[PDB]
RNA sequence: AUGAUGUCAUACUUAUCCUGUCCCUUUUUUUUCC
């Protein structure tokens, strides 16, 4: 997995190099590739991603969408503004709290 | 050293020569190419000739049979000498029958070098 | 000049087959002595006689003819006067002459 | 013998067990006939155990036939086979009988002097 | 060997039998674990010299090929005066690596 | 507990193979008693403290030797209790 | 390499080619290796500097070691300390010329820069004492005792047994009087951790040189019931 | 408690400071020693070297 | 013709909670005679069952066949039991009394 | 399986049950990466005393008896038992028999390191739980009816004898090997004696005569088995006491030498091993007569089919016909010809010890 | 102002490893018969 220490070194690298030079950023870290550095930045570390709690507008959206386009989370996600992994876990969450 | 170890050791002899990759001409049996006599031991005391033959005839015709029984009571001592019709059948029998269970008793087979008649 | 390390007493046996070296307390070794083919002195490994809480006053080789060699230790045992809160065992603890005996057939030293 | 990181468990019991009462007067064996005692030992234990244990018998015998036996060590060694308090009672019962037999002039205990 | 705290010496009385080294172990001291200025020879307990135990590595235990010595530092502090310095226990590491291998290949 | 009695183990070993060592529970009496006994065994080894003493009193070296070895069984009083 | 034969032979040939060429260039490429990170290579370069120094006399390579101890890394400071440990054990009796050059480095390391700094300066002191035994270089060793001694209350296995080795080297080179003057006050301390340590040290002073101590013990008065004073030692004659 | 009997043995610091020949030497905890008279006498011997300051400190040494 | 780890006692998990004992019995007697059945009660053991058959072959071919059975929206996870420890003493008194019965009855000694 | 259902801890009001679950980090030891193994090992070996023996061995021992356990898992589990056995010193006093029932099979095992480790932990067990515990614990197994446990108990006995000292165990031996109801106990005691000789080796010399007198009542017994095992134990002892102790064996040269002539079969092999090992230990005016008598039997057994027979006469020939008290021409004439005719075969090469 | 607890990886220490070797595991209804 990723540790606070890698994460902060990534944040600093990206903030110096920019978001298209993943190969030198991957050279800066040990046990990390450019594929993985990129995935981490665009999944969790990007300050555009929001980690708050769901407005119930957002949750009525999530439910309506996840019924209209079933199993299509990378397509659902941008229509509501969080990553596909967050949408998906929180959706299962509402489902089991409702079950 | 009880006879079950003497079984285990003959079987070890076989599978060891297998691991070593010995040719069929320098098998340890080659030292016996002039004797069609095998010794069976560990036999149960109730088996008769009829049984020893019905069992061991699988590998050839049996020319002679010699079940050694205690002279006073006539009951079997529990071992036999057996003369096949071709030495090669003794090869087969020693490899194949050494270590089979007959009625719980696990009998044992091996060639005989310079058999002396009784 | 240590106290449990042999060197203080040194006895020999009259027929000339072994030496015993001994400390003032707790250790005794016994060396065996032989001739070789060339009749030069050759010495074995040590045997042992270690016994705890025993001063030694003197050691000497007892004379016996070609039996197992014997050594004659004076002795004592401070082990109880160490554990007698009054001073009783301080007095009325008395020496004990003891004979140790090699066993060259069996190679150990028995008291 | 070679290790330092383990303690002498005998000495530890030598401190921390509860022993018998007659276990002080040192005892010699020259002064004793045993073949008189032996049946007493046998019946004593065989009752304690409800059955017969030859090995415990011979264990006690062999531990006794020494020149001077250690009553402490003997009570310890019997603590396993018997139930611990049984060992205390049994040894503090035999050992005084030993003193009796030994100050007797034939070497025999006063119990079988009477009986 | 001053490296592995888990091992133990025979520690019983000396003898006259010189001590021997396996080829892995060749050249080092037996306590100080040095590589230099060896001064005196090793003498081993008769028990730890008896039978199959003759001519082995004091340390390794394999086939002894050369005589073991004591460094000058052991000789000066007199750590050569304690009787048989044969390690009488195998350790965790031998059987450990052995099992890791026998699982691997 | 663990460390307590395991170093109690190692020190019992040390002492029993080396009379004279100590541990955290060594009393004044046994300290000074081993210290006296060593002093005597060394007056006897050293051929010249033996002279010094035999000349300071007026005895012979054999008597002085005998007296030391007599004292060596309770050099500092009876035990603590 | 994973094999110790190869590394031993490699270190030896660093020595030989230092004998063919001068020492300087091979020694410079060897301080650079102390800049790596895996320990086995750095411990093997530390033995190679010792060998270069012992073949071509130590006065050639010391100033460069002592200077390399001023660069700000952990691993190179411990590299030069471990290298001195090896070097003093190798040169043996000729330590007596460099002991004074070295000591100001060791006290500087024994006033912490790390646990491992103190552990390795303690090993240096052990081998340096065993080497300079018998030549009257004793005030230096006593001065370093003043810095090694406070590390007696440690708990790391390696730091505590490095300090023990140092104290027994210094026992043979400074003698048991000094060592007992250091052990005395803590044998009967209130606490028990300090009694534990002090009795371990005292046992090791006692076991070796238990005879030299007869002349050294202090005078302990006699109380009511027992007589603790040794009077034979006050007979005048 | 036999512990509290040993505690009943424990002199007061002024008790100690009185009996011994040099009182400066006596510190606080010296009372708690199983041999306080010895301890103080050994602290008053010439040329000996006092225990390192940091045995009580809760932080370790050059940490 | 059996491998020894075969047992007449098997361990079953992935059961429906609260499952009807009668179902249990016939579901399992789709093979033969059931000597005994125990269902766990404490929540930790809730949902699993030890089943003691009276026939070696019954138990084994049950472990052959049913392992991989799906009832109640879950596959029945089974295994052989390793009855490798005892859990209380074997009661010498009644033991020797019933063997005393044996001997008194059949006149051995 | 208890690890699978998860519920809050304080629900498990037994703190015995809480520590039970947390001690099933045994899984993290058994399976795990080396980091997990290292950390869990340190944890268990630190928390051992608090955990207590009961919980520990109750979880650990079924593991060691599991039928599918492979090699490395067992090595790790026994290393665990080793460390906690060293931390808990006395507290194992109730579990010694369980530990033995599990560890004993390591003593007869093909992996040399398994045997050495089992020997080592049984030694530490004997030291931790003192003599009386071991004696009382393993007595009822001398008389057991499974040869398996009789054998492994014998070997374990020899280990605790090495660890604790013969002089402390010797009365118990005398007892068992002179028990008169059961010959199983006599066999097993004589066998313990054999194993002591095999293991302690040189250190039996001070007690040699005591052991030989323990054992010499067997060379005359009527039950053939215990006779054979007494002869084997004599040969073991002689080998452990090369040249020494001959005056201790003195009592026993007679039962052998007459058993030799009027014996045939397997006892012949055993008594031959014994006399062969004594022949070196003997002074020339004895060895010459004994040798020149024995070589007569030997020449006859060169044609023996038995594998133990052949191996025994190989050893014997090496000792007998290889002293300073024989003459070259006799060998050259009478031993070499049938030696090379009957021993240099392919079967011998194929065997690993006969080789 | 340095507390213990830590399923936190990092950093370090041990000229530790990475070649060392299987040989005393043979254990059961004695049984190779002129
Ligand atoms: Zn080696
Ligand atoms: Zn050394
Ligand atoms: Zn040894």
């Amino acid at each position: 997995v990723w540790r606070n220490t890698e994460d902060e070194i990534l944040k600093a690298a990206v903030m110096k190099y920019g978001k298209n030079q993943w190969s030198r950023i991957a050279s800066l870290l040990h046990r990390k590739s450019a594929k993985q550095c990129k995935a981490r930045w665009y999944e969790w570390l990007d300050p555009s991603i929001k980690k708050t709690e769901w407005s119930r507008e957002e949750e009525e959206k999530l439910l309506h969408l996840a019924k209209l386009m079933p199993t299509q989370w990378r397509t659902i996600a941008p229509i509501i503004g969080r990553t596909a992994a967050q949408c998906l876990e929180h959706y299962e969450f509402l489902l089991d709290k409702a079950a | 050293m009880n006879p079950l170890t003497k079984v285990k050791l003959i079987n070890e002899l076989n599978e060891r020569e297998v691991q070593l990759g010995v040719a069929d001409k320098v098998s340890w049996h080659s030292e016996y190419k002039d004797s069609a006599w095998i010794f069976l031991g560990g036999l149960p005391y109730e088996l008769t000739e009829g049984d020893i033959i019905c069992v061991f005839s699988q590998y050839g015709e049996i020319v002679n049979i010699n079940l050694v029984r205690d002279k006073k009571t006539g009951k079997s001592k529990g071992f036999c000498f057996l003369c096949y019709e071709d030495q090669r059948s003794t090869i087969l029998a020693v490899d194949n029958f050494n270590g089979i269970k007959i009625k719980g008793r696990t009998i044992r087979v091996d060639h005989v070098s310079n058999y002396r008649a009784p | 000049c240590r106290r449990i390390v042999p060197g203080q007493f040194l006895a020999v046996d009259p027929k000339g087959r072994a030496v015993m070296i001994s400390a003032i307390e707790k250790q005794k070794l016994v060396y065996i002595l032989n001739r070789d083919a060339a009749a030069r002195l050759t010495i074995s490994s040590p045997l042992e006689a270690h016994k705890a809480n025993t001063l030694v006053y003197h050691v000497v080789g007892v004379d016996v003819g070609f039996e197992n060699p014997m050594f004659a230790c004076l002795e004592m045992d401070y082990e109880e006067a160490d554990n007698d809160p009054t001073g009783e065992a301080a007095a009325n603890t008395q020496q004990t002459l003891t004979f140790y005996e090699l066993d060259l057939g069996l190679n150990h030293v028995v008291r | 013998e070679q290790d330092n990181r383990f303690s002498n468990k005998q000495k530890k019991l030598l401190k921390q067990l509860k022993f018998a009462e007659c276990l002080e007067k040192k005892v010699d064996m020259s002064k004793v006939n045993l073949e008189v005692i032996k049946p007493w030992i046998t019946k004593r234990v065989t009752e304690i155990l409800g059955f017969e244990d030859d090995v415990v018998i011979e264990f006690i015998f062999n531990q006794l036939e020494v020149k001077n036996p250690d009553s402490k060590m003997m009570q310890i060694n019997l603590t396993g086979f018997l139930n611990g308090k049984n060992a205390r009672e049994f040894m503090g019962e035999l050992w005084p009988l030993l003193l009796s037999a030994q100050e007797n002039i034939a070497g025999i205990p006063s119990a079988f002097l009477e009986l | 060997a001053k490296h592995h705290p888990d091992l133990i010496f025979c520690r019983k009385q000396a003898g006259v039998a010189i001590g021997r080294l396996c080829e892995k172990c060749d050249g080092k001291c037996v306590i100080c674990d040095s590589y230099v200025r060896p001064c005196t020879l090793v003498r081993i307990c008769d028990e730890c010299n008896y039978g199959s135990y003759q001519g082995r590595c004091v340390i390794c235990g394999g086939p002894g090929v050369s005589d073991a010595y004591y460094c000058k530092e052991c000789t000066i502090q007199e750590k050569d005066r304690d009787g048989c310095p044969k390690i009488v226990n195998l350790g965790s590491s031998k059987t450990d690596l052995f099992y890791e291998r026998k699982k691997y290949g | 507990m663990t460390d307590r009695y395991t170093i109690h183990s190692q020190l019992e070993h040390l002492q029993s193979k080396y009379i004279g060592t100590g541990h955290a529970d060594t009393t004044k009496w046994e300290w000074l008693v081993n210290q006296h006994r060593d002093s005597y065994c060394s007056y006897m080894g050293h051929f010249d403290l033996l002279n010094y003493f035999a000349i300071a009193e007026n005895e012979s070296k054999a008597r002085v030797r005998f007296n030391l070895m007599e004292k060596m069984l309770q050099p500092c009083g009876p035990p603590a209790d | 390499a994973h094999k110790k034969a190869i590394r031993r032979a490699t270190v030896n040939t660093f020595g030989y080619i230092a004998k063919a060429i001068g020492p300087h260039d091979v020694l410079a490429t060897l301080l650079n290796n102390l800049k790596v990170q895996e320990r086995q290579n750095r411990v093997c370069t530390t033995v190679a500097i010792a060998i270069v120094a012992e073949t071509c006399s130590p006065f050639t390579v010391l100033p460069a070691l002592m200077n390399e101890y001023r660069v700000p890394e952990l691993n190179v400071q411990n590299g030069v300390l471990k290298s001195l440990s090896f070097l003093f054990e190798y040169i043996g009796e000729m330590g007596k010329d460099y002991i004074y050059a070295v000591t100001p480095l060791l006290e500087d390391a024994l006033m912490d820069r790390d646990l491992v700094h103190r552990q390795t300066a303690s090993a240096v002191v052990q081998h340096m004492s065993l080497g300079v035994y018998g030549f009257g270089c004793e005030d230096s060793l006593n001065h370093l005792l003043n810095y090694v001694w406070p590390n007696v209350f440690e708990t790391s296995p390696h730091v505590i047994q490095a300090v023990m080795g140092a104290l027994e080297g210094l026992r043979v080179a400074i003698g048991p009087c000094r060592m007992l003057q250091y052990c005395l006050q803590g044998l009967f301390h209130p606490a028990r951790k300090v009694r534990d340590v002090y009795w371990k040290i005292y046992n090791s002073i006692y076991i070796g040189s238990q005879d030299a101590l007869i002349a050294h013990y202090p005078r302990i008065y006699n109380d009511d019931k027992n007589t603790y004073i040794r009077y034979e030692l006050d007979y005048i004659l | 408690s036999k512990k509290k009997l040993r505690r009943m043995n424990r002199f007061t610091v002024a008790e100690l400071k009185q009996l011994v020949a040099r009182p400066d030497v006596v510190e606080m905890h010296d009372v708690t020693a199983q041999d306080p008279k010895l301890l103080v006498h050994l602290k008053a011997t010439r040329n000996s070297v006092p225990v390192p300051r940091h045995w009580c400190f809760k932080r370790k040494y050059l940490q | 013709r059996l491998p020894p780890e075969v047992n007449r006692i098997l361990y079953i998990r992935n059961l429906p909670y609260k499952i009807t004992a009668e179902e249990m019995y016939d579901i399992f007697g789709k093979y033969g005679p059931i000597r005994q059945i125990r269902v766990g009660n404490t929540p930790e053991t809730r949902g699993t069952a030890y089943v003691v058959y009276e026939d070696i072959f019954d138990a084994k071919n049950a472990c052959d066949h049913l392992s991989g059975f799906n009832v109640c929206n879950r596959y029945l996870v089974v295994l052989y039991y390793n009855a490798n420890r005892a859990f209380q003493k074997m009661d010498t008194k009644k033991k020797e009394e019933q063997l005393k019965l044996l001997k008194e009855k059949y006149g051995i000694n | 399986d208890k690890l699978l259902v998860d519920v809050d801890e304080s629900t498990l009001s037994p703190e015995e049950q809480k520590e039970r679950k947390i001690m099933k980090l045994l899984l993290k030891i058994k399976n795990g990466t080396p980091p997990m193994r290292k950390a869990a090992l340190r944890q268990i070996t630190d928390k051992a005393r608090e955990f207590g023996a009961g919980p520990l061995f109750n979880q650990i021992l079924p593991l060691l008896m599991s039928p599918t356990l492979e090699d490395q898992e067992r090595h790790l589990l026994v290393k665990v038992i080793d460390r906690i056995l060293y931390k808990l010193d006395d507290l194992v006093r109730p579990y010694v028999h369980k530990i033995l029932v599990v560890i004993e099979p390591l003593l007869i095992d093909e992996d040399y390191y398994a045997r050495v480790e089992g020997r080592e932990i049984i030694s530490n067990l004997a030291k931790a739980a003192g003599l009386a515990t071991m004696i009382s614990t393993m007595r009822p197994d001398i008389d057991n009816m499974d040869e398996y446990v009789r054998n492994t108990t014998a070997r374990a006995f020899a280990v605790v004898a090495s660890a604790l000292g013969i002089p402390s165990l010797l009365p118990f031996l005398k007892a068992v090997c002179k028990s008169k109801k059961s010959w199983q106990a006599r066999h097993t005691g004589i066998k313990i004696v054999q194993q002591i000789a095999i293991l302690m080796g040189c250190a039996i010399l001070p007690h040699l005569r005591s052991l030989v007198e323990i054992i010499e009542h067997g060379l005359v017994d009527e039950q053939q088995k215990v006779r054979t095992i007494s002869a084997l134990a004599i040969a073991a002892l002689a080998e452990a006491a090369t040249p020494y102790g001959i005056e201790s064996f003195d009592s026993v040269l007679k039962p052998l030498w007459k058993g030799i002539r009027q014996h045939r079969g397997k006892g012949l092999a055993a008594f031959l091993k014994a006399i062969g090992y004594l022949i070196p230990l003997m002074d020339a005016e004895y060895a010459n007569y004994y040798t020149r008598e024995v070589m007569l039997i030997l020449i006859r057994e060169f044609q023996s089919p038995d594998e133990e027979m052949k191996k025994i006469v190989l050893k014997v020939v090496k000792q007998c016909c290889g002293t300073d008290g024989v003459e070259a021409n006799y060998i050259k004439t009478e031993i070499l010809p049938p030696f090379f005719k009957h021993f240099w075969q392919h079967r011998m090469a194929l065997d690993r010890r006969n080789y």
